[PDB]
C-alpha cells in the first residue's frame, strides 16, 4: 500500500496508475472515505464550505484588483459607451511585435483584453467611481477571504467543532437565512443603494469621509417615523437626467416607476433600492416563523403531516396519501438536499439570463452588445449543468440514502411505483416533438432549396403573442388587457395603485430595447426544438434516476452503486446500464440544448443590432439558413483573426476556436474507441520498455494501464464539454465584438 | 511586452514565477505525495 | 487614473494573510 | 479482490464453473436443490471479474453475482 | 522442485517480464504420450515432448488456457496437467487442480 | 524465453551497451552521471541555436540555446533526483552486494553527476558557438 | 525534558527542516553538498552586485559580487574542509551504521559538493546578471 490516497485503503493498495486517477475523482466524496462518521461528515463539509467561499471573494478581489491596477475604469465612467473596458494586462513574451501593437487597444500603450464580463457596468452602477473605490473593495474582499479561511480553521478545532444536532436544526437555520442571510443583506443593500449608489448616480460624492454628515434625503428619518412614507417618493431622476450628474436630477430615493432611464436605458436605481428594502421585509418577517428556544413558531415536520388532503378542491383522495417522513428524507440525506438546492438555483441561474437582458439593471449595459452576450451564454450554459447535477445528486440519494421502509407509501414512495409512466410519456413528447420539429424543418428546407420558399410551413407563435399583447404590446392587435386601456388589470380598479404601469408601457412598446420582443414564425420552430431538448434531457436524466435501484435488465443495480462500467456482456449486452451513465448521456443533451437556445437568442439578436430583422425572420425556418447566415456569415471575422496577410485583436479568439475544434474532437477518441485496444497497446509499449537498454533502468512506480471504462466516458465527456464551450465562447465574442 | 501600470517589472518576475517554478514545484511535491510508499 | 507602486506593494503584502490561512485550512482538512 | 457469491437458488449446474477461464469455483456437496451441488467460490483472489460465470448461470435471475472490488495485480489481469 | 522438458521453442517477445522475476510466477506440468504441436498461450507453435513437460508463464489464465488446449484440442484428451504458482524465493505451491 | 537474433547474439552491440556509462564495470555512480550528463548537455544546446527564436537576434544569438539546455538538464537533474527518492532505498536498508544504483545513495550519487555534467556540457557547447568566430581563426590559422 | 510547542509539535516544520538536503533520507552527501552550495553561491552575488562598490563602475559591474561569492565559497569549503578533518573519523575507524555525515569521507564529499554548487552557483548568477539586457528581451519578446 500507498500513502495516496490516504482516505481508501482499497485504492491505495492498487499497484496500477488507476490508484492515482481514482484517488483524485473520489476525494471529494466523503461519505465513501474510510471510518467516516455521520459528523464528521458534516464538520468537513462545514469546514470546505469555508474554504469554497473564500475563493469566490478571492475571485472578486482579483477581479477589483486587475482593474484598479490595469484597467481603465476611470476613463470608462467619463464615456462609457465608446471606451471599452479592460479586463486585465497581457503579459506573453512569445508575443511578435506586431501582435503587442494588435492588443494594444482600448486606449492603452501596453497589450490588454477587452472585459466583457460586465463588472465595469455593474460597478459603475452601484457608485464606484475611481480605483481607489476598487482598490479598498479589492483589500476588504481580501481580509474578508482571511476571516473565512480563519473561521473554517477554527470550526475543525475541536472545541468550536459543531454537533451532529447544530448541524441538522433546520428551523433555526432558515430562520437565520430568510431573516438575516437574505433579509438583513438585502435591508443593507436598500441602505447601499440609498446612502451611495443613488448620491454618486446624482453627481454626489459620498464615500466613508462623508456618509454620517450627507443625508440620503433632505427629509431625513423625520418622516420615516411619522408614517408619511409618500414623501420618499418625490420627483424622481428626470426623462433628461443624465446618469452621474446632477444634470436633470431628481431627489428622490424610493420610487415605484417602472420601465428604464432613458438614456441609460437601465432600470430606476429608486426602484432597484425600493425592490430590495420590500423583499427585505418579506424575508426578515419571514424569519420569524419557524419555532426556536424562544418558544413559539412552526415545527417544518408538523405542517407536513397535516398537508396530505389538503384540500379545498377535493381531490380527496389519489394522492397520496404522501409528506409523512418527507422531513427526515430531506433533513437526513445530504445528497436529497444538494438534488434539491441545485434544482432550485439551476431554475434561479437560468431565470438570472432571461430577465438581465430583457430588463438590463446596469447603466449602458444594453447597448454593450457583446457583454450582453456573453452573460447570456455563461448563465444558461451554467443553469444547464447545474440542473443534469440536480438530477444527478437525485439519483445518487435514490441510491445511498433513500428508505422504502421509512418512506413507504409517501409521495416520493409513490413516484417509483407508476416510474413506467412517468418515463413512457416523457418519451412520447420527446418523439412527437422530434418528430414534427425536425419534420418542419425539413420540409421547409427542401421548398426554398426547390425554388419555391411560399410553400413552407410558417406557423405564427399565436400563445406567446397574446401574452405579448396581455403584458401592453400593441404589435399583434388584440387588445386584451394592459394593452386594452379600460380593461379591469389596467386600470386596477378599487386601489388605482398602478404605479408602474405608466413607465412599463413606454418601455414594452419602444421598439429598441430586448423587453419582449417581436416574434414570428422562425420563433416558433425553435422554442418546440428547445421543448425538444428540455423533454428528451428529462427524459434521460428521470429515466437515470427511476431506473437507479434496478430494472428488469438488472434487478440488483443498487448493489453495484452510482457508477459501475457494466454487468458484462450477457443477458445481451449491458453496457452504459448505471444511473451515472445516464448522468453521462444526458449532459450530452443538455449542451444540445443550450447549444439551441443560446444558438437562438444570439441570432436573434445580432439580426437586431445590425440593422436586418428580416435576415433572421426569412431565414430561421430552414436549417440552410442556420448554417449559411448564422454559423457561416458570422464565422469571416473570427477566422480571419490570423492570416497569411497579418493578424489582429481576434487573433487569440481565432485560436481558442481551433482549440476547441481539437479538444472536442480528441474526446470523440474517449467516447467511441474503448478500453480493451487500449491495454493491448499499453501491453506493448511496456515491453519495449522493459527490454530497450539505458531506459530499463527506470522504472516505474505504478503499472501502466489504460483508463476504466468508466472514466473515459468523463474524460471523453470532460474534452467534449471544453471544447463545446471554447468554441462557441470564442464565436461567440469574435463574431459579436467585430462589428461592435 | 511591457506596461505603464504601477510596477510594471511585476509581470515579468512573477508569469515565469506563476507558470514555470510553481507548477514544477507543485508537480514535485504531488509526485512526492503520490509516490511515497506505506 | 489607476493605482500606485505602493498601493500594489500593499496589496501584496495583504495577500500573505489569507495565504497562511488558507495554509492552515488545507491542512486542517487533510487530517 | 472481487467478491463472487453464489445464491440458493442455484441448480447445481455446474456450468459457471465450466466457463471460468480462472478456475475461481468449484462444486459443493449441498442437498438444497435437486443435483445436490452447489457452486462454491474459494479462489476469489486469482477471480479478474470477467462474468464469464455469470453469462452461463441459467437461472433467472442469476445465482452467481461477481461484485467488481479492490483492484490487484490479479484482478487487472496483467502479466507485467 | 519440478522436472519435466522444456518445449522445443525459439522463444518470443510475450513471454515473462519482470513481474515473472519479482512478484509471482507460474508453471504447468503435463505428460504427453506424442511428440506434437501445439501452440502457445504467449503465441507461436511449440513442440511438446514425449513424457513430462515443463512451460513458465506469467499468469495464472496463461497456465489455465493452455490446459484447455491440452484438453479440447488433442487426440487423446490430457487432463493430467498441474499448475503451480512460483514465488521469488522459491516456494511453490501446487494450485491447480485444487 | 526470449528471441535469439541476430542482434541479441552480437557480441558487438552486447561490448558496446555494455560499456557505455550505464553499464561500465567498476565506474563510481558520480563518473557514470558526469559522463552521462556531458554528453547530454552537450548536445541540447544545438537545437535552439539554429531554428530557436534568438537565431535572428544579433545581440545574443547563443543565449537561447544555452538556458533552454540548462533548464531541461534542471528538470532531468530533479526528475531523476525525485525518482530515486521515491524508488530506492538506502544502503543502510539494503543488503550487501546490492547494485550500488539500486541503492538511493548510489542513485543520487549519479544524479549530482548528472547535474554537474549537463550544465557544463552545455555551457561547453555555448562557450564554443560563442567563441565560433575566434575558434574557426584557430581552426584555419588566422592566428598564424 | 524538552518543551512541547506549537512550532515542536507542528508536522510542516518536521516535514520541511526535515527534507532540506542536509536532512533529507536517501540523498548521497556529493548531493547534500551540491544543492546545499547551488543555493548558497546563487544569493551571494547579490549584495555587491547593488550596492558594492563596482555598482556604478561601467567595464564591470557584476564582476564585483561574482568574485565576492567565488572568494567567500571559498573560504566557506576550507573551512567547512577543516572542520571535518579535525572533528571526524573516516569510515573504517568507525562502527557499522554511523551516519555518514558523521564520518570523515560524508563530510569530505559533502565538501566537495559545497563547493561545485557554490562556484557554479555564483558563476550562473553572475552570468545572468551579467546578460540581463538579453534576459530582458527574452522575457519581454523582444526576440520576436
Ligand atoms: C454545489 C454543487 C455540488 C456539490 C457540493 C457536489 C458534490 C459532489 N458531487 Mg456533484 N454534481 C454537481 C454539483 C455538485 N456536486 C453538478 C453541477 C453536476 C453536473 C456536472 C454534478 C454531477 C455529479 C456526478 C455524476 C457525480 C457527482 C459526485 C459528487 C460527489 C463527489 C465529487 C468528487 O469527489 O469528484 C471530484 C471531481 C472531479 C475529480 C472532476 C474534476 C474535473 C471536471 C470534469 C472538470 C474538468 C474541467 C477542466 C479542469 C477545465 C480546464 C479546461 C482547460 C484545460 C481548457 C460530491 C458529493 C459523484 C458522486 O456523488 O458519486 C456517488 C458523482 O458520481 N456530481
Ligand atoms: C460558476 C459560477 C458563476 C460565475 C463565475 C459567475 C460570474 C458572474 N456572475 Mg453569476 N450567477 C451564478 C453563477 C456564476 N456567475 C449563479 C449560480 C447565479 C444564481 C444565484 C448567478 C446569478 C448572478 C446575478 C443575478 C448576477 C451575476 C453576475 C455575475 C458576473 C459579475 C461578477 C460577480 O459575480 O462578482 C462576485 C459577487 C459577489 C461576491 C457578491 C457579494 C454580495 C452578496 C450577494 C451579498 C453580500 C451581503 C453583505 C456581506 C451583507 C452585509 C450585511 C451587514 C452590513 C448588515 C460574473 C460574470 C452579475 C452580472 O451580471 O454582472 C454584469 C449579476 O448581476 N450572477
Ligand atoms: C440597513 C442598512 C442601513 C444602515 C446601517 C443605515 C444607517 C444609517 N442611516 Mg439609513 N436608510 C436605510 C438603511 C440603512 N441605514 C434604508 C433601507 C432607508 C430607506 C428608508 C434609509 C434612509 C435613511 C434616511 C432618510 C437617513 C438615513 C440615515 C442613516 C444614518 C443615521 C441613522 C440614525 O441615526 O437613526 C445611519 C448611518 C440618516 C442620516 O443622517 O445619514 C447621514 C438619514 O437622514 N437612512
Ligand atoms: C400562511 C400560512 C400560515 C398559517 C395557516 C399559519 C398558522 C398559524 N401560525 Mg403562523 N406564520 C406564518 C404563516 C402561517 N401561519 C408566516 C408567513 C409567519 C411569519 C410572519 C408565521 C409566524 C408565526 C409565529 C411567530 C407564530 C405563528 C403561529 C401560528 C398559529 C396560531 C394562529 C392562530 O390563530 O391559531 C397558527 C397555526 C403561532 C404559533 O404558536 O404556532 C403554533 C406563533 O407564535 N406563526
Ligand atoms: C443529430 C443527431 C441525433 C438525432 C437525430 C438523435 C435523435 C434522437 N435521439 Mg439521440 N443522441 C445523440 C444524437 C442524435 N439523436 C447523441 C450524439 C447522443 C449521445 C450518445 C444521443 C443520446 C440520446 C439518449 C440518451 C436518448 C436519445 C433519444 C433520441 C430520440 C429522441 C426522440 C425524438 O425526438 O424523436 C424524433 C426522431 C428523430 C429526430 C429521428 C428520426 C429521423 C427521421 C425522421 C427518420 C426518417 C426515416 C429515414 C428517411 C429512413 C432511412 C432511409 C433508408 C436508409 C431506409 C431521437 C431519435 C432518446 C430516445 O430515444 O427516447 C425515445 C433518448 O433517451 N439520444
Ligand atoms: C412532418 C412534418 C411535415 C408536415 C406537417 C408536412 C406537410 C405537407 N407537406 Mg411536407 N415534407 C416533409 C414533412 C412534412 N410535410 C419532409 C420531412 C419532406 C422531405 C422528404 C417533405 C417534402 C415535401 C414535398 C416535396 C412536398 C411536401 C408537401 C406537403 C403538403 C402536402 C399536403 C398533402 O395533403 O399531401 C399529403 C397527401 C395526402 C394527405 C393524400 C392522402 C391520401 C390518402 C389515401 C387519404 C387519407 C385520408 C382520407 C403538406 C402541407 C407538398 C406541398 O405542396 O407543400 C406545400 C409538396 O410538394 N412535403
Ligand atoms: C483570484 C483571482 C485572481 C486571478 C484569476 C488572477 C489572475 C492573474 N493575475 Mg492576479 N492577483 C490577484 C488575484 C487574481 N489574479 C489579487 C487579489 C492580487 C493582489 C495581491 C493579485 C496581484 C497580481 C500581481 C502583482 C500580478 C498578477 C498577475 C495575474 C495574471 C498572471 C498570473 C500571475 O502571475 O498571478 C500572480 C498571483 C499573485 C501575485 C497572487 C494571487 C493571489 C490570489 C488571490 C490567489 C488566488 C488563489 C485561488 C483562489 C485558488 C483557487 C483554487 C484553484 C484550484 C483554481 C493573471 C491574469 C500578473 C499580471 O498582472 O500580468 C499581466 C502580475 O504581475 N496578480
Ligand atoms: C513582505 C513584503 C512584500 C511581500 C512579498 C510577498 C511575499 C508577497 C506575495 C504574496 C503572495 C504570493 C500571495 C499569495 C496569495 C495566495 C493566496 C491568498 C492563496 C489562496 C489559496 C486558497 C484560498 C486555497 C484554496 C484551497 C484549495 C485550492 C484546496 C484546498 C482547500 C482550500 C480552500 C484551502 C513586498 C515586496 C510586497 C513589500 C515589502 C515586504
Ligand atoms: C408564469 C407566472 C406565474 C406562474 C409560475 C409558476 C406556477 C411557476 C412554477 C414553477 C415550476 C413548476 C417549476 C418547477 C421546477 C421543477 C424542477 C426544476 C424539478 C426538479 C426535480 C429534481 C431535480 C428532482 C430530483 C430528485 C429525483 C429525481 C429523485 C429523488 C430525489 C430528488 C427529489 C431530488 C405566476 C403565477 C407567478 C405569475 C407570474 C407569471
Ligand atoms: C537517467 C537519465 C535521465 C532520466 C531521468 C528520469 C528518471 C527522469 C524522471 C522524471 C520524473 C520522475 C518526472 C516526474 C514528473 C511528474 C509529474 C509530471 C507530476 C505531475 C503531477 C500532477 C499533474 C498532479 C496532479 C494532481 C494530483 C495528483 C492531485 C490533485 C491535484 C492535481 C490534479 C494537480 C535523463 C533523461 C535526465 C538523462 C539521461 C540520464
Ligand atoms: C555546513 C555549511 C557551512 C559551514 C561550514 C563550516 C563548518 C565552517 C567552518 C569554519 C571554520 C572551521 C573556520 C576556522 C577558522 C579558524 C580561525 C579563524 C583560526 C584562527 C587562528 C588564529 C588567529 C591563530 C592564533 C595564534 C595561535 C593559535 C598561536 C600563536 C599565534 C597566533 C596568535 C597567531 C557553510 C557556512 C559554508 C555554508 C552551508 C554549509
Ligand atoms: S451458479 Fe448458475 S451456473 Fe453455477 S451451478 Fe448454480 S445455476 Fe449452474
Ligand atoms: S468473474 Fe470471471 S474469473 Fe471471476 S469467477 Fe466469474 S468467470 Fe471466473
Ligand atoms: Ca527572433
Ligand atoms: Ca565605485
Amino acid at each position: 500500500a500507498t500513502k495516496f490516497p490516504k482516505f481508501s485503503q482499497d485504492l491505495a493498495s492498487d499497484p496500477t496508475t488507476r490508484r492515482i486517477w481514482y484517488g483524485i475523482a473520489t476525494a471529494h466524496d466523503f461519505e465513501s472515505h474510510d471510518g467516516m462518521t455521520e459528523e464528521n461528515l458534516y464538520q468537513k463539509i462545514f469546514a470546505s464550505h469555508f474554504g469554497h467561499l473564500a475563493i469566490i471573494f478571492l475571485w472578486t478581489s482579483g477581479n477589483l484588483f486587475h482593474v484598479a491596477w490595469q484597467g481603465n475604469f476611470q476613463q470608462w465612467v467619463k464615456d462609457p459607451l465608446n471606451i471599452s473596458p479592460i479586463a486585465h494586462a497581457i503579459w506573453d513574451p512569445q508575443f511578435g511585435q506586431s501582435a503587442v501593437e494588435a492588443f494594444s487597444q482600448a486606449g492603452a500603450n501596453y497589450p490588454v483584453d477587452i472585459a466583457y464580463s460586465g463588472v465595469y457596468h455593474w460597478w459603475y452602477t452601484i457608485g464606484m467611481r475611481t480605483a481607489g473605490d476598487l482598490y479598498g473593495g479589492a483589500l476588504f474582499l481580501m481580509i474578508m477571504a482571511a476571516v473565512f479561511l480563519f473561521a473554517g480553521w477554527l470550526h475543525l478545532q475541536p472545541r468550536f467543532r459543531p454537533s451532529l444536532a447544530w448541524f441538522k436544526n433546520a428551523e433555526s437555520r432558515m430562520n437565520h437565512h430568510l431573516a438575516g442571510l437574505f433579509g438583513v443583506s438585502s435591508l443593507a443593500w436598500a441602505g447601499h443603494l440609498i446612502h451611495v449608489a443613488i448620491p454618486e448616480s446624482r453627481g454626489q460624492h459620498v464615500g466613508w469621509d462623508n456618509f454620517l454628515f450627507t443625508p440620503p434625503h433632505p427629509a431625513g428619518l423625520t418622516p420615516f417615523f411619522t408614517g408619511n412614507w409618500g414623501v420618499y417618493a418625490q420627483n424622481p431622476d428626470t426623462a433628461s437626467h443624465v446618469f452621474g450628474s446632477s444634470t436633470g436630477a431628481g431627489s428622490a430615493i424610493l420610487t415605484f416607476l417602472g420601465g428604464f432611464h432613458p438614456q441609460t436605458e437601465s432600470l430606476w436605481l429608486t426602484d432597484m433600492a425600493h425592490h430590495h428594502l420590500a423583499i427585505a421585509v418579506l424575508f426578515i418577517v419571514a424569519g420569524h416563523m419557524y419555532r426556536t428556544n424562544f418558544g413559539i413558531g412552526h415545527n417544518m415536520k408538523e405542517i407536513m403531516n397535516a398537508h396530505n388532503p389538503p384540500q379545498g378542491t377535493p381531490f380527496g383522495g389519489m394522492i397520496g396519501e404522501g409528506h409523512k417522513g418527507m422531513y427526515d428524507t430531506y433533513n437526513n440525506s445530504l445528497h436529497f438536499q444538494l438534488g434539491w438546492h441545485l434544482a432550485c438555483l439551476g431554475v434561479i441561474t437560468s431565470l438570472v439570463a432571461q430577465h438581465m437582458y430583457s430588463l438590463p439593471p446596469y447603466a449602458f449595459l444594453a447597448k454593450s452588445y457583446t457583454t450582453q452576450a456573453a452573460l447570456y451564454t455563461h448563465h444558461q450554459y451554467i443553469a444547464g449543468f447545474i440542473m443534469v447535477g440536480a438530477f444527478a445528486h437525485g439519483a445518487i440519494f435514490l441510491i445511498r440514502d433513500y428508505d422504502p421502509a421509512s418512506n413507504s407509501n409517501n409521495v416520493l414512495d409513490r413516484v417509483l411505483q407508476h416510474k413506467e409512466a412517468i418515463i413512457s410519456h416523457l418519451s412520447w413528447v420527446s418523439l412527437f416533438l422530434g418528430f414534427h420539429t425536425l419534420g418542419l424543418y425539413v420540409h421547409n428546407d427542401v421548398m426554398v432549396a426547390f425554388g419555391t420558399p411560399e410553400k413552407q410551413i410558417l406557423v405564427e407563435p399565436v400563445f406567446a403573442q397574446w401574452i405579448q399583447a396581455a403584458h401592453g404590446k400593441l404589435l399583434y392587435g388584440f387588445d386584451t388587457l394592459l394593452s386594452n386601456p379600460g380593461s379591469i388589470a389596467s386600470t386596477a380598479w378599487p386601489n388605482y395603485g398602478n404605479v408602474w404601469l405608466s413607465g412599463w408601457l413606454d418601455a414594452i412598446n419602444s421598439g429598441d430595447n430586448s423587453l419582449f420582443l417581436t416574434i414570428g414564425p422562425g420563433d416558433f420552430l425553435v422554442h418546440h426544438a428547445i421543448a425538444l431538448g428540455l423533454h428528451t434531457t428529462t427524459l434521460i436524466l428521470v429515466k437515470g434516476a427511476l431506473d437507479a435501484r434496478g430494472s428488469k435488465l438488472m434487478p440488483d443495480k443498487k448493489d453495484f452503486g452510482y457508477s459501475f462500467p457494466c454487468d458484462g456482456p450477457g443477458r445481451g449486452g449491458t453496457c452504459d446500464i448505471s444511473a451515472w451513465d445516464a448522468f453521462y448521456l444526458a449532459v450530452f443533451w443538455m449542451l444540445n440544448t443550450i447549444g439551441w437556445v443560446t444558438f437562438y437568442w444570439h441570432w436573434k439578436h445580432l439580426a437586431i443590432w445590425q440593422g436586418n430583422v428580416a435576415q433572421f425572420n426569412e431565414s430561421s425556418t430552414y436549417l440552410m439558413g442556420w448554417l449559411r447566415d448564422y454559423l457561416w456569415l458570422n464565422s469571416s471575422q473570427l477566422i480571419n483573426g490570423y492570416n497569411p496577410y497579418g493578424m489582429n485583436n481576434l487573433a487569440v479568439w481565432a485560436w481558442m476556436f481551433l482549440l476547441g475544434h481539437l479538444v472536442w474532437a480528441t474526446g470523440f477518441m474517449f467516447l467511441i474507441s474503448w478500453r480493451g485496444y487500449w491495454q493491448e497497446l499499453i501491453e506493448t509499449l511496456v515491453w519495449a520498455h522493459e527490454r530497450t537498454p539505458l531506459a530499463n533502468l527506470v522504472r516505474w512506480k505504478d503499472k501502466p494501464v489504460a483508463l476504466s471504462i468508466v472514466q473515459a466516458r468523463l474524460v471523453g465527456l470532460a474534452h467534449f464539454s471544453v471544447g463545446y464551450i471554447i468554441t462557441y465562447a470564442a464565436f461567440l465574442i469574435a463574431s459579436t465584438s467585430s462589428r461592435f | 511586452m511591457d506596461g505603464t501600470y504601477a510596477a510594471s517589472w511585476l509581470p515579468w518576475l512573477l508569469i515565469p514565477v506563476v507558470t514555470w517554478l510553481m507548477p514544477a514545484v507543485v508537480m514535485g511535491l504531488l509526485f512526492f505525495y503520490i509516490e511515497s510508499d506505506a | 487614473m489607476t493605482l500606485s507602486e505602493t498601493q500594489v506593494f500593499v496589496a501584496l503584502v495583504i495577500a500573505l494573510v489569507p495565504a497562511i490561512l488558507a495554509f492552515r485550512l488545507s491542512t486542517e482538512l487533510y487530517k | 479482490s472481487h467478491s463472487v457469491k453464489i445464491y440458493d437458488t442455484c441448480i447445481g449446474c455446474t456450468q459457471c464453473v465450466r466457463a471460468c477461464p480462472l478456475d475461481v469455483l468449484e462444486m459443493v456437496p449441498w442437498d438444497g436443490c435437486k443435483a445436490g451441488s452447489i457452486a462454491s467460490s474459494p479462489r476469489t483472489e486469482d477471480c479478474v471479474g470477467c462474468k464469464r460465470c455469470e453469462t452461463a448461470c441459467p437461472t433467472d435471475f442469476l445465482s452467481i453475482r461477481v461484485y467488481l472490488g479492490a483492484e490487484t495485480t490479479r484482478s487487472m489481469g496483467l502479466a507485467y | 522442485t519440478l522436472t519435466g522438458k522444456t518445449p522445443v521453442f525459439g522463444g518470443s517477445t510475450g513471454g515473462l517480464l519482470t513481474r515473472a522475476a519479482v512478484e509471482e510466477k507460474y508453471a504447468i506440468t503435463w505428460t504427453s504420450t506424442k511428440q506434437q504441436v501445439f501452440e502457445m498461450p504467449t503465441g507461436g507453435a511449440a513442440i511438446m515432448h514425449e513424457g513430462e513437460n515443463l512451460l513458465y508463464l506469467a499468469r495464472k489464465e496463461q497456465c489455465l488456457a493452455l490446459g484447455t488446449q491440452l484438453r479440447s484440442k488433442f487426440k487423446p484428451k490430457i487432463e493430467d496437467y498441474k499448475i503451480y504458482r512460483i514465488y521469488p524465493n522459491g516456494e511453490t505451491q501446487y494450485v491447480h487442480p485444487a | 524465453g526470449h528471441l535469439s537474433t541476430p542482434i541479441s547474439d552480437s557480441a558487438f552491440v552486447r561490448s558496446f551497451i555494455g560499456n557505455l556509462p550505464a553499464y561500465r564495470k567498476g565506474m563510481a555512480p558520480i563518473t557514470r552521471g558526469l559522463e552521462i550528463g556531458l554528453a547530454h548537455g552537450y548536445f541540447l544546446v544545438g537545437p535552439e541555436i539554429i531554428v530557436g527564436a534568438l537565431r535572428d537576434y544579433a545581440p545574443a544569438p547563443y543565449l537561447g540555446g544555452l538556458v533552454t539546455a540548462i533548464a531541461i538538464v534542471l528538470l532531468g537533474t530533479t526528475g531523476m533526483g525525485a525518482h530515486g527518492l521515491v524508488s530506492l532505498k538506502p544502503v543502510a536498508e539494503s543488503s550487501p552486494k546490492t547494485d550500488a544504483l539500486m541503492t538511493s545513495e548510489g542513485w543520487s550519487e549519479m544524479t549530482a553527476g548528472f547535474f554537474l555534467g549537463g550544465m557544463s556540457g552545455a555551457f561547453m557547447a555555448y562557450f564554443l558557438l560563442s567563441h565560433f568566430s575566434e575558434i574557426d581563426a584557430i581552426f584555419r590559422g588566422f592566428v598564424n
